[PDB]
Formats: C-alpha cells, structure tokens, sequence
C-alpha cells in the first residue's frame, strides 16, 4: 500500500506475476530430535522492488 | 451413432486452454443464461400488435467448484490479474459430445467472486463470468 | 470374468460349484423407465414387405431412457480392493466404455458382511452398480399418405 | 363417444408443421396463459359501478423440453434465425382429442430462451413463446 | 505432499495476534465476502458492448462464536475500545494449510455486534468485520 | 472456578427490582439487539477508503413470557402507568453467572405490547423494551 | 495395540483366543466415495515402457475423497474412560496424525451395552470412528500428441 | 439439564404385580484430559529484495 512493492505486473512483458509470495516450510516431517530445540524452521518471502524516476527524455520533432 | 444416454463423462468445458475438473455435486454445475429477453410484444388499446427484437447477444455463465480444484487456482489468478489492471478475454467454451449441444464465446471477463467459507465441511465456490457475445452450437444429433 | 479386475465373475442363480476362493457374482435386481414420456418415435419401412396394396409396412419404435440396477458381490480375501478398483475405474475415460448406448451411471456404497460359512469367517463385500441406456423395440403401425378437405361458405 | 379418461397420449401439439415430442416430466409441460385480465370493475365513492372490457386478445405459452428432443433443435434453429434478422410467424396449435379443449394461433415469436445447465443429471429447457392473437377452441364434448 | 482430505484441524485464523478457537457448529463458521461485483457489462441498443472494472478491493468477514470463547472476550473488548473513541486496525488473516487458500488484511474494524440471547440452550454470536483492502492468497497446492 | 456447563438456572434478570420468572420455552427467551450498526466503510471511485463510527449506543430487548407470570402483571401495570401519563425509567439488567456475560441499562421504556391470543392452548406474550444507553459487561471468566 | 490408549487392539473377525480382560476390536463397516465427480486426473509416464512405437506408456489416476466407517468396541472394566480419551484426543493436534492423506473426521456417540456372558455381566462399550482420505489408482490410457486442421472458404 | 417423561410399567413378577417407574436424567459437563505436546519458543525470518 505504501509503494515499496511492485504492482503485480512483470516488467518484461506486462503480464501477470505475483508481486510477493510467502513460503512456509512443512513441519510434518521434522524429526523429534530437532523438534526439541523449540526453534522453528525458516519462512521465506519474495519481493519486487518498486522503481522511481531520476531522469527524463523528450524529443520535440518539429515539422513546420 | 445412436443417441446414447446422457452422462457427465462426455461433457467437455475449456477455460482459456485448460480444462475444468473440480465441480461440485448437483444437477446444476455449469449454467449459462442469456442477457435479456429475445423480444417484446406490445399490444395497443385497439387490439393491434407489434413485436420488437433485441440486438443484445450476450450471456453469463456460473461455474461451481470445490475448494480444491486447479480451475479455482486459475480463476483466482485471473481475478488478481484483472485487479492489477490487465484486461484480456480468456475465451471459454463448453459442449456435450452426445448431442453437440453447448456454446462458445471469444472474450469473457470475471464478473463475480466466491465467498470463502471454512466451516466444518467443504462448501461450494461459485464464479460468475460474462461475455459480450455468445454463440450457441446447433445440436445436430438431436 | 471382468476385464478391469483380474478375477472370475459368474451369473447370479446357477447350479454349479463355487469356482474359486476369490470370485464375483452379478445379479439383476430391477430396472425401469426413467422419464414419464418418450423422446422420439422412429418410423422405418420393413425391407421388402407388403400390406396387400403395394405399400411397404411401417414399423415404429419408441425411444426412452432406462435404468438397470445390479447387485455385485465379491467373495474371498480381496473383495474390498477389487471393488475399490471398480469404483475408481468409473471416473477414467476410455476405460468405462460399453458397446451400445450404455453408460455406467454410479457405483454405490460398499459394505462388508463377513459370514461364518463352513467353519470359517468368509470375507465378503457387496455393492450396487447401475447402468443407463436407451430403449429399443418395434411394432407395426399404419400411416396416412393423402388428405381431403372441403370448404364451404354458408351464406353468400 | 363416451368422455374417456384423460391421458397425455391423446394431446397433440404442432409447432410450425412438425410435432412436439420430447417433454419433461411433471403436471405442467405445456402451459398457456392469457396476456392481461379480461376486465376491470370500478366502483365510485357513491356505490355505483362500471365494468371495462379490454381488447387485448393475446397469450403466451411455455414449453418444457428435455435436453435431447428434436423440438429443441427446431426451436434453437428458429432462435438463431430471429437473431440473424429474419422475422416470421411459425404458427403453433395444440388440442386434446378427448374434449376438443385447446387453442391455436397464427403467428408466434420466440420470447425467451432456456438456460444451458449441465450438472450431474438432465435438466429442463423452458421456451416461452408469445402471440398477438390466440383463439381457443370451445370444448364441444364437455 | 499429496492433497490431503479437508479438515477443520488444519485451518488457522489469527485475529490481532491471538488465535480464534471457539466456533459454532455448521458448514459456515468463517465466511468472507467481497465488497462489490468485479465488473459490469453494458450492452447498447445496437449490439456493441463495453465492460467496466471496479477499483473497490474491499471485503467483509463473518465469524460465528460460542457464548463461551476467549475470542468473544477479545472482540467485546475491542468493541468497547472503539466506542470509547480509540480507532485502530487489528489485522485479521486466515488460511488453510492443505491448499494455501485464504487471505489476509492489514486493518479491519468491527462493523456489527451480536445479539445477547439467553434462552434455554446456547446460541450463536455473530461478529461482522470489514476491511478496506483484502488480499487473497493464491492456492499453490491446487 | 472451572468454566461450568451453560444452564438457564444460573442466568439472572432483574426488571425494576423484582426478578423475571415466567419465561416461554425456546432457545431464545431474552434477546437483546443493538440499535444500529457499529460503523460504515465508504470506498471511493479511486480505491481509497474511510470508516465512520456511530455515537448511537442504544439497544432493545425482547422478553417472552407465559400468559401466567408475575412479570406479565408487572409489565401490564407499567404499560398502563405510561398510558396514563407518568414516564419513568425502570432499569433492567441481566447477566450469566458462569461467564459474567450480559449487560445493564439505567432507564428503559415499554416500546411494544403483546397480542392477547386465547385459542386452545397457551401462547407466548412478547414484550419489547428500549433503552437510550446500554452497557454490556465484559465476560471476564471467558 | 493403539498408541493413545494403553491396551491391546485386535482385528475384527479372527479365530484366536480372547487376549485379555480389557482390550479392543476394530471392524470395517463400509466405505464410499464422498463427492459425485473427480477432483483431478494425474497423468504419469511409466518408467522405461514402450507401446510399440517408441512412446512411453501413460498411466492415469483419478483423485477423489473417500469415507471409511469403522466400528470400535472395548471389552472390560475400563471401556468408557478408554473411549473418552479417544474422543478427546481427536481435538488436540500433533496427536491425531495419520501417515498418508488420511484424516480422522468424527468420533460418534458412545453407547454402553453390558452383556451377560459366562455367568457374569461383562461391561462393554462401542462407538463409530470415521476417517477421510483421497483415492489412488492407476490405469493405462492413450494420449494425443499432434493435430491436423483443414480450412476452406466455400465460395470465393 | 432435563428430566424426561416418567412412564409406569407394572410387571407381573413373583406372583404379584410389581409397581415400577422409569425416566431419563441427563447431565451436562465439560471435558478434561491431557496429552504431552511440543511448543515453539523462537523464530527466524529472512527478507530479500529480488532486484535493487
């Protein structure tokens, strides 16, 4: 909402592509040996930086 | 080529290339309804009559899907694509192989969205799509 | 002997020895028409007939859908899996194909009914399989092939 | 010529020459309803009264057909003919042979269209037709 | 990672940090519905068509709770906080672990309140919350 | 102090000092509903949103009584007192001892009156009361 | 022998001596598909196959949910508590875990049926436990991998 | 919670009609149990911006 993440559009084509995805590991398989540490596995998140503008170009072709 | 018994195993529906698989139970899982009435009869105060025919050839389709169906994933991606700003057609077409009854459209658009109900069991997810033109196919095998 | 399962299947009420330890049996429970009225009537002229006046006879056949309800039983130590394959083989196409205007409609609930037969609990399973197919027949009937109309204006 | 028992095997309906065959189950498969009320009574503030009779002799008919019926093919061809631009009458008339009850019309027009529902079993297809004039036949055999 | 059977024991909902536990019986205990329709098709008198897409990405959620549930206490505290004058977001988010279907929102607000019925047995308490934005998550496991 | 099972034998209601005893059968014998919605979300044509919170803290209560209950006598005396011209508050308050859920009000007023139906058996008598302020009590024992 | 309760559990129709005074027994009452139609069809190429033309064969499997309904009985002086622990162990997570695409759905009402067996009222209890799990199978099927289309304009 | 309908079923036992009555009484109470389970007490999160 603030404007830090891209707006769900792939710049290469302008086609659909999710801006951010959150992946959560499945605990169903983690053995008891590492389950006794009380330290959870890692969650992963994907971004897409939202650009800006620092320079402009105009051409102004005059036909008369 | 006898007119075999009706079965859902011979009805084929295609939504933007891929098929539709996960459908809810019921006698109505894919229903298409026309936009407006075909015509209108106007009878005056004297007894004469005049019929008027519309040019609106448009239709809407309602699809009911289980909460776990790849078509649900495809549709919920298309909805987000529309919300982002991209606008395209994704043609949809469906037919019955026993009698060649059904129809096709060239450019559809997502019009409604389902309600995410969790509850204790599985619930339907209904999607409503709308076209600007809809061409039925004439059932040639009766 | 069904093509789907690898076992021997036999008819319902025969008078033969029990074939093997795993096997099946199909019975016809009932059948009925499905809709209240017909779909079409097919008229066809009999090949090389005559009704006495140089007219080939006409045979008419109604067309309605029908439902047949069978009763399937599997006896022996593999009944549940053999019927589970049948239940799950009803969904895949090119596999559940029947020759003429026939369609498998539904496979019903599968029960287990072990029975103490011959000093031993004999495992058993049973379900209902329903088909769906049009109707064929033919009866000789008569046809109109000319008309006559008289029109008068009462008072001119 | 005794007034025999009612049966659907003696009711005949004709739609533009050909017969109607595939009809759905139910106590109401072909229903005709008049356009408007026959008249209207107006009673003033004093107690006098005045009856007014309309000149609108028009009717609509609703036909329910199975998804596999040649009449469905005929009607879906006529609908496309109307959509193309051609406009004609296709007279419809139906009657009961046991009591000569029923009616006829000279020029009808397709007014509504069915909804193509596939689902798990067969569903009705309802067509609504409208005429500008409708002449009932008097049941002479009671 | 096979698409396991659906179960309420794998659906997780979080309301401002704490979980939701006490839910009433029924096939619909947490239901989210979108604000307005996705779009609208307009067909003119000539037959052309134009589709219009809305910018309203908002949703409402309905939660049904037993009369004895800690979530009921939390919600009835939040309601009094709003009545006092404080106004904040309390994000709510829910998801199904079997197919990653569900959604999230950043700032919700209590919109409705339940009716305190005592009677002879226990009765539902329904809360309705509303967001200004609602982002569904795409079900990636079908 | 375990959260015991719900029971109508632990719910207490007080209407202007005296208790309420004669209540009809059903899952809803004393029901309180708020005046209006807590708030309203307004989303503009661009996608922004604004929430509006009301200052209306008012409620109504519906009580169902048997035709033979002392509370019915008390209420039908209060109704006649209001009809005569006297206007007072008669505070009403009710609560559940198992979870401290319920509420109280300071000044109520009779808003509706029951219908005297005799018939062959006993029928409900429903009274509807309205307050200008209604303070719920927070359920502290969950 | 269940992990939740501390007792011995045995299969339904065997021919062995009764194990101990407290023990359990599970039977399969029935099972069935839950939805009318499939969810997906999974296609997979067989490892190192050939259909006679240099094509690996294709095996298709439907995926639908199923319901299995069992019948649980506990015999002896502790039946009610042992089944109450089972009923209340169905709510807590990480405890009611089953290996593959299986889920315990509901535990039903628990009845008590004391029976006069062997000169003594033998306490007994029984309930119904229902699971819920997807369907697996596989049948060999054929696939399209090319097309052909002909287009003509009737009258140019 | 409730006491149900009360029936009378006199029975001829021991050469004499023995008067009898029977009803149903239903209680209502919460559930107690306990199972040993495991808990999370730490976290870890990784955040990256794909293309800066």
């Amino acid at each position: 909402r603030a404007g830090i993440v891209a707006l769900d559009l792939n710049p290469l084509t302008g086609a659909y592509e999710p801006a951010y995805t959150i992946t959560v590991p499945s605990v169903f398989d983690i053995p008891e040996s590492q389950r006794k540490a009380r330290i959870a596995p890692a969650i992963q998140v994907r971004f897409r930086y939202a650009g800006a503008v620092h320079y402009s170009v105009i051409n102004y072709t005059m036909t008369f | 080529m006898a007119m075999k018994a009706y079965s859902m195993l011979n009805v084929t529906a295609t939504l933007d290339g891929r098929r539709v698989i996960g459908l809810m139970d019921g006698d109505d899982a894919i229903t298409t309804s026309p936009g407006v009435d075909v015509g209108t009869m106007l009878v005056g105060a004297d007894g004469s009559w005049l019929f008027s025919q519309t040019a609106d050839k448009s239709a809407t389709v309602v699809i009911k899907l289980k909460p776990n169906s790849p078509t649900h994933r495809q549709l919920t991606e298309k909805w987000m694509a529309q919300r982002a700003g991209r606008l395209v057609g994704f043609p949809f077409d469906f037919i019955d192989s026993a009698s060649n009854e059904g129809g096709t459209g060239a450019e559809f658009f997502i019009q409604k969205a389902p309600d995410d109900s969790k509850g204790n069991n599985a619930v339907v997810r209904e999607w409503t799509i709308v076209t600007g033109e809809w061409t039925p196919t004439i059932p040639t095998l009766l | 002997m069904r093509r789907i399962t690898g076992i021997t299947v036999i008819k319902d009420h025969q008078s033969e020895d029990r074939p093997a330890l795993p096997y099946g049996v199909v019975e016809l429970a009932n059948f009925r028409d499905l809709h209240q009225q017909v779909r079409t009537i097919h008229y066809e002229d009999i090949e090389d007939s005559d009704n006495g006046e140089g007219f080939p006879e006409v045979q008419a056949t109604p067309e309605v859908e029908q439902e047949w309800v069978f009763l399937v039983q599997v006896y022996g130590p593999g009944g549940l899996d053999y019927l589970r394959k049948v239940a799950a083989a009803f969904h895949v196409n090119q596999v559940n194909d029947l020759p003429g205007s026939l369609v498998i409609h539904e496979v019903a609930q599968i029960n287990s009914i072990p029975e103490f037969l011959g000093e031993r609990w004999e495992k058993r399973a049973q379900t209902n399989i329903t088909l769906r197919g049009m109707s064929t027949d033919g009866f000789k009937v008569d046809v109109i092939e000319q008309h006559v109309i008289n029109v008068t204006g009462e008072r001119a």
